[PDB]
């Protein structure tokens, strides 16, 4: 199962001239395109070696698309100051995420399209892709405007059309790093503590793609709120890392079990110390 | 204001003295977006550091990665210092190689 | 290829 996802952000900077508009594109967990309005002569650039041999007609079309969006977000930004009556002195943040989840058989499972203002949800396209969900009475103004204007339809057409078509195309050119599943390197480590007991940390290194669960068990029972867990972090080699740890009594470190589930694991691992 | 960053300092591979590596300062889960991230070796700033992986936590909190090529030595100390609006003063996090 | 706001503004 593959996905093509785009993350868009525009942030205002009062006094500090025009706001910053940027776009980052991903396939699965792999970055491949970038946009930044603070670069002089703002144009679209490749962020993965396997995409750069797309042609100029592609990039120019992508420069055209972004710059067009750059305008909508400046205009959208000022509208936010009236829906909410906020100062024209402070800077604000508007977010946007759109993409598609596609099964290996070319069929999609889910498509996203959704906006967030000042770090909080705002409006979002529903799973069924037909009506909008507005967060508040400031966001519901937009709903009516876009329902009458039949906005939802055009949005739906990208997801169903171009997104699927270009993912199938993307997936044939960068298959070296995209069509790959690399297994986790797991183990458990022991660390004595000043407080008199022990910290057991479970490791999972070098796996790809990035979806993974790490878990601790005390003879079959899970200690979720007892473990401390970091977020999945990139190792920078196309692979990822993660760990989770618990605190156990000296002498009972071997009663606790650690499990790792991933695509790169034919059968789910089980580890102890 | 609106979420406090979660800073991690680590290397691509488990470190070995004398063998080239990459130092990652992974800063995540914050808001607002504007943020500054410096890498420090023995207290002085390191000149060229690259920025990657800007995203949203499916709940919109931001993510950003800082990385650098380096060679672990027994006598040198690494750290990443990050200043955010939710934070009173810039937080410096030190690399510990034995996690 | 990304999506376009198509000037469907709020």
């Amino acid at each position: 199962s593959h996905s093509l996802r785009y993350f868009v952000t525009a942030v205002s900077r009062p006094g500090f001239g025009e706001p910053r508009y940027m776009e980052v594109g991903y396939v699965d967990n792999t970055e491949f395109v970038r946009f930044d309005s603070d670069a002089e002569n703002p144009r679209y650039e490749p962020r993965a070696r396997w995409i750069e041999q797309e042609g100029p007609e592609y990039w120019e079309r992508e420069t055209r698309r972004a710059k067009g969006n750059e305008q909508s977000f400046r205009v959208d930004l000022r509208t936010a100051l009236r829906y909410y009556n906020q100062s024209a002195g402070g800077s604000h943040t508007l977010q946007w995420m759109a993409g598609c989840d596609v099964e290996s058989d070319g069929r999609l499972l889910r498509g996203y399209w959704q906006f967030a203002y000042d770090g909080c949800d705002y409006i979002a396209l529903n799973e069924d892709l037909k009506t909008w969900t507005a967060a508040d009475m400031a966001a519901q103004i937009t709903r009516r405007k876009w329902e009458q204007a039949g906005a939802a339809e055009r949005d739906r057409a990208y997801l169903e059309g171009e997104c699927v078509e270009w993912l199938r195309r993307y997936l044939k050119n960068g298959n070296a790093t995209l069509l790959r599943t690399d297994p986790p390197k797991a183990h458990v480590t022991h660390h004595r503590r000043p407080e008199g007991d022990v910290t057991l940390r479970c490791w999972a290194l070098g796996f790809y793609p990035a979806d993974i669960t790490l878990t601790w068990q005390l003879n079959g029972e899970e200690l979720t709120q007892e473990m401390e867990l970091v977020e999945t972090r990139p190792a920078g080699d196309g692979t990822f890392q993660k760990w989770a740890s618990v605190v156990v009594p000296l002498g009972k470190e071997q009663k606790y079990t650690c499990h790792v589930e991933h695509e790169g694991l034919p059968e789910p691992l089980t580890l102890r110390w | 204001i609106q979420k406090t960053p979660q800073i991690q300092v680590y290397s691509r591979h488990p470190p070995e003295n004398g063998k080239p590596n990459i130092l990652n300062c992974y800063v995540t889960q914050f808001h607002p977006p504007h943020i500054e991230i410096q890498m420090l070796k023995n207290g002085k700033k390191i000149p060229k550091v690259e920025m990657s992986d800007m995203s949203f936590s499916k709940d919109w909190s931001f993510y950003i990665l800082a990385h650098t090529e380096f060679t672990p030595t027994e006598t040198d100390t690494y750290a990443c210092r990050v200043k955010h609006a939710s934070m009173a003063e810039p937080k410096t996090v030190y690399w510990d190689r034995d996690m | 290829i990304g999506p376009g706001r198509a000037f469907y503004v709020i």
